[PDB]
């Protein structure tokens, strides 16, 4: 259900999500802007080296909620963290509506609905900064 | 069904790389 941990994880997602739209600093508007950063840097290298390969995908037009959870079906780990919001993000920009949530919560879903445990030992954000 | 399971796969090769190197 929707408790510390769901927000701790949505919240990010969904100021990232704005940044990446609006093109305006959201890093204060998390309480991990340390792990935002890092985050953000991620998300901004996977789009630049993979893009044209997510328009291919985005003119399929299938439900990116369908993709998500395909990618998350066996394993989770940081990289498919990242990538899954950054082709979210990529793709949420490219058709505002981001502002609903639903992305953020589709998300947020995927990877709390089987991967709660291993995102509170991560210390939640902060194990993806193994990046920085 | 197979679609959407090649387009993960996609996904899951670039996090995985990213991964990797990283």
């Amino acid at each position: 259900m929707k408790d510390e941990t769901y927000y701790i994880a949505l919240n990010m997602i969904q100021n990232y999500i704005i940044e990446y739209n609006t093109n305006k600093p959201r890093k204060s508007f998390v309480i991990d802007s340390i792990s935002y950063d890092v985050l953000k840097a991620a998300c901004k290298s996977v789009i630049k080296t993979n893009y044209n390969e997510f328009d291919i995908i985005i003119s399929r037009n299938i439900d990116f909620n369908v993709i998500v959870t395909q990618v998350l079906e066996d394993k989770i780990n940081w990289g498919r963290i990242i990538t899954i919001i950054a082709f979210c993000a990529y793709y949420s920009k490219k058709v505002p509506q981001y502002y609903d949530g639903i992305i953020s919560e589709a998300i947020t879903d995927a990877i709390l609905s089987k991967y709660r445990s291993w995102f509170i030992d991560q210390d939640y954000w902060n194990g993806i900064r193994i990046y920085k | 069904a197979r679609t959407e399971v090649q387009i993960a796969r996609k996904l899951q090769c670039i996090a995985d790389q990213f991964h990797r190197l990283h």
